[PDB]
RNA sequence: CGAAGAACCUUACCUGGUCUUGACAUCCACGGAAGUUUUCAGAGAUGAGAAUGUGCCUUCGGGAACCGUGAGACAGGUGCUGCAUGGCUGUCGUCAGCUCGUGUUGUGAAAUGUUGGGUUAAGUCCCGCAACGAGCGCAACCCUUAUCCUUUGUUGCCAGCGGUCCGGCCGGGAACUCAAAGGAGACUGCCAGUGAUAAACUGGAGGAAGGUGGGGAUGACGUCAAGUCAUCAUGGCCCUUACGACCAGGGCUACACACGUGCUACAAUGGCGCAUACAAAGAGAAGCGACCUCGCGAGAGCAAGCGGACCUCAUAAAGUGCGUCGUAGUCCGGAUUGGAGUCUGCAACUCGACUCCAUGAAGUCGGAAUCGCUAGUAAUCGUGGAUCAGAAUGCCACGGUG
């Protein structure tokens, strides 16, 4: 069975980036066990504010990777391949290994 | 207001498939209960069997023509007061106008049931009866009747 | 200009080309002859002195001489170079006209 | 009011968020608040930083923050000041591993939020409305850019009649989604009434 | 051998196969009689089969599955009238000509804050 | 209409009891761990007592969080001005309008531009023209919906082949529906006719889609001293052993009428029984709640699954098949009331939602007058959500038929 993964950096994209795959990739032909959340990868930063001196400055930063399994849990042809047809989302990382 | 375009076409009856008997289903149609409509005006349609017994297809058509009107009144504010101009009435509007007639009044003929009460009113059409004929002349005393201003 | 003298000019979709070449009509026409001066002129010439009305006006109002071949009911008041012509007459135009290029022409020896 | 936010209309394209990270209803309740501790703080001590944005990257338990300052020395600290005080202040704050990169603003005549700080700034420092607004703020179009809208709330100048007030040179469509402008706010609390300021400063097209 | 054709109009889905024989229809292990039979006028469906003959001409086996009545009849004719021009690419005029060609592009209505109900705007009787 | 949700609370209002550095902030003095169980007096607010309790900086002065109480600067005000204001909103109006620089014109206010001729949804465009250019607008960038392509294939799909504990259930298959990131496509681009051989119009071809594709979003200069000091902020004015603050109960659901916006009817285009087919967009750890068991039923007991294309709320209504009842106030329509019950929550008299039984009114389509609606529209039929412990016919939103 094709799994698929979906790490974007936010909701406003990996949101519609994902119901697409159960709307579109999920007809009668995919199964599709269940669009499931996964642990977020937070990696945070901290970036002295004032150029030289003033340790006591420092901000800190921060890149959310949002990310999403679902996969499809049948592997057809009919519906299985209505997938390429999808790939827009300005940034949506998609890993579609087996 | 200014638009200009064209008549809505119309989905043909659900078996004779015709539009003068389409938009008839429609203008006796209720709450979009369209389905109601074709089981209520299809019957008695039929029905005209047991009140006569033949091809009943064209007593509909000829039963109109004793509701087909060919004049009509329209105020005018005009010459400071209203003015009433009668003048006839295209085909577009005289089949239609007519159906309303036969179905508008129909429904107060209070009798066995909107199903018949509908029946009845067609044979009475043909033969003048009811309000449905009424109207005609009713209307007619208007125009026609009073050429004054037309 | 330069649009249409490289490969410059198969530049956007060809309806716009068409777009930007109208102005070329329009202003080609109302400038394209007078494009080559980089600064008001010393001396205006002008035909008729009735219809290139304003034209004279502006003059008279920078300095710059005007000479004009009026008419009959021509106003020689605002030409301060008059010269009583026809101002209509295809041949009359046409002879002094180039008569005037003839002493401009080798005007600068 | 009858004007869409000329950044948050466009939020979607040809604008970033000052803030990009994934989360969940459950955390995501007290994230966009910690970020904005975080954030209001930054400013507090350095207010005179000349910072512009702040945007706030999170990958896992370790935001990122980056400080947009005019004037990066004077944000950084004396060779570890200011980075290590705030880069340590981000503790419980965030109660995570909080980074902090500074990012060095290029020419800030055409930065919204400077512009806009500046002016009130001036307005505070007992100065004409109309001197600065115009002309301290007219650089915008000297270094380049292509227009630049400026407005100044009510109660300039003794009175009591709160007054809005236009200057705008080149061009500024903000009916444009296409078009990319930077605005910005900044309120200037006086001895009577907070003299607002808006900036609009359109920074060519597409 | 066989000639699909989607066809769909007012969130229908219409999945009709065209086979050389065999008059008979099924959509969904179903009858066209079973399924839409004596319903509103579900007679547009094997309309443009016999618009040009049918019955004893081909084989209809359908699979829809969106929308209302109504729509779910219109989907399939507008997948058969497009499958029938698999099968022959020069009937197009014909099956345009009574607009089966085209597809129902009149969808439904998204609601509007301030209205109630995406058009009908509230009365106040007094203003 | 602020109220996307008034039983307490909310609350701001009334009555009564009660508290005056005070419920909410800091500073000081001296004390006292915070904490938990607690007894009595009271409607409660509270006060009068019994314990249980000693964490640490330990430089053994002092301390920090917090508690007591004393004094005062004050704290507190949903109190007054929206003609003191900021911020925010409605409206003319998505209307096509509103201006500026320079130049020119009149002694000047001012004009011109921006008017005129065609034209467009439009100060849109094309000519003209003493104006030449420019800005805010309109258009276009944004979303969304309408076709196809690339790509990935779980919970989604099943065209083929195969195995069926017949259900894509199981191998398997990336085709197809779909999902969702990125792309192509529409521009008067091409054809013809009108128009001055211009803008543009009228048809037409090609397409899945025409002449800003459909709908959103986007609201110029300003007007109404328009609205909001009651969300918030704030000038000035006010009150302070009290227009501050706590509790209890009551009120905002009163009536002896009226006016506006709605829902459900008045019925056989219907009700009623049985049977049964089709959709979309959505919510959900003090949550949504299965199956199963009980009860006539609301619901209760037990207890899985899903923190989500996996599960649950959710197993659409119109509809279609049959049959019935036959135009009576009915087999219509349900208001009212009585009988008795459930679930929320200290608690539902006041004042809640719902279930069952019985009661079963007005109403037989509504003057004068008036409103919305130009296409998936009006019309009608259901579905979900915000607020929320639990009071939706309101609001926001989705799709069916049309």
């Amino acid at each position: 069975r094709i799994r698929i993964r979906l790490k974007a950096f936010d909701h406003r994209l990996i949101d519609q980036a994902t119901a697409e795959i159960v709307e579109t990739a999920k007809r009668t032909g995919a199964q599709v066990r269940g669009p499931i959340p996964l642990p977020t990868r937070k990696e945070r930063f901290t970036v002295l504010i004032s150029p030289h001196v003033n340790k006591d400055a420092r901000d800190q930063y921060e890149i959310r990777t949002h990310l999403r399994l679902v996969d499809i849990v049948e592997p057809t042809e009919k519906t299985v391949d209505a997938l390429m047809r999808l790939d827009l989302a300005a940034g949506v990382d998609v890993q579609i290994s087996l | 207001r200014r638009r200009v375009i064209g008549q809505r076409k119309i989905l043909p009856d659900p078996k004779f498939g015709s539009e003068l008997l389409a938009k008839f289903v429609n203008i006796l149609m209720v709450d979009g209960k369209k389905s109601t409509a074709e089981s209520i005006v299809y019957s008695a349609l039929e029905t005209l069997a047991q009140r006569s017994g033949k091809s009943e297809l064209e007593a509909f058509e000829v039963a109109l023509e004793n509701v087909r009107p060919t004049v009509e009144v329209k105020s005018r504010r005009v010459g400071g007061s209203t003015y009433q101009v009668p003048v006839e009435v295209r085909p577009v509007r005289r089949n239609a106008l007519a159906m309303r007639w036969i179905v508008e009044a129909a429904r107060k003929r209070g009798d066995k049931s909107m199903a018949l009460r509908l029946a009845n009113e067609l044979s009475d059409a043909a033969e003048n009866k009811g309000t449905a004929v009424k109207k005609r002349e009713d209307v007619h005393r208007m125009a026609e009747a009073n050429k004054a201003f037309a | 200009e330069t649009q249409s003298q490289d490969g410059t000019f198969d530049k956007l979709t060809k309806k716009e080309a068409l777009m930007r070449t109208r102005e070329l009509e329009k202003l080609e026409n109302s400038l394209g002859g007078i494009k080559d001066m980089g600064g008001l002129p010393d001396a205006l010439f002008v035909i008729d002195a009735d219809h290139e009305h304003i034209a004279i006006k502006e003059a008279n109002n920078l300095g710059i001489p005007v000479f004009a071949i009026v008419d009959t009911n021509s106003d020689p008041d605002g030409v301060d170079f008059v010269i009583p012509g026809n101002d209509d007459a295809i041949r009359a135009v046409t002879l002094y006209l180039g008569a005037v290029a003839a002493t401009v022409r080798e005007g600068r020896s | 009011g009858q004007k869409v936010h000329p950044n948050g209309i466009r939020l979607g394209i040809v604008k970033p968020w000052n803030s990009t990270w994934f989360a969940n209803t459950k955390e995501f309740a007290d994230n966009l608040d910690s970020d904005f501790k975080v954030r209001q703080y930054l400013t507090k001590e350095l207010a005179k930083a000349s910072v512009s944005r702040i945007v706030i990257e999170r990958p896992a338990k370790s935001i990122r923050v980056t400080i947009h300052t005019a004037r990066p020395g004077i944000v950084i600290g004396k060779k570890g000041e200011d980075v290590e005080k705030l880069r340590k202040v981000v503790a419980d704050i965030a109660g995570v591993p909080a980074q902090i990169n500074i990012a060095e603003v290029r020419k800030p005549e055409l930065d919204a939020k400077l512009v806009a700080d500046s002016i009130t700034s001036q307005l505070e420092r007992r100065v004409m409305f109309r001197r600065a607004m115009k002309r301290a703020v007219q650089n915008a179009m000297r270094l380049g850019a292509k227009g630049i809208k400026v407005e100044v709330s009510g109660r300039l100048g003794g009175a009591e009649i709160a007054r809005t007030e236009w200057y705008r040179e080149g061009r500024v469509p903000l009916h444009t989604l296409r078009a990319d402008i930077d605005y910005n706010t900044s309120e200037a609390h006086t001895t009577y009434g907070v003299i607002g300021v808006k900036v609009w400063i359109f920074k060519g097209e597409i | 051998n066989q000639y699909y054709g989607t066809g769909r109009r007012k969130s229908s889905a219409a999945r009709v196969f065209i086979k050389p024989g065999n008059g008979k229809i099924v959509i969904n292990q179903r009858s066209l009689e079973q399924y839409f039979g004596r319903e509103t006028a579900r007679m547009v469906v094997r309309q443009p089969l016999e618009l040009v003959d049918m019955v004893e001409k081909l084989d209809l086996y359908i699979t829809v599955k969106g929308g209302g009545i109504s729509g779910q009849a219109g989907a399939i004719r507008h997948g058969i009238t497009r499958a029938l021009m698999e099968y022959d690419e020069s009937l197009r005029s014909e099956l345009r000509k009574a607009g089966f060609v085209t597809r129902d592009a009149r969808q439904v209505e998204r609601k509007k804050v301030g209205l109630r109900k995406a058009r009908r705007r509230p009365q106040f009787s007094k203003r």
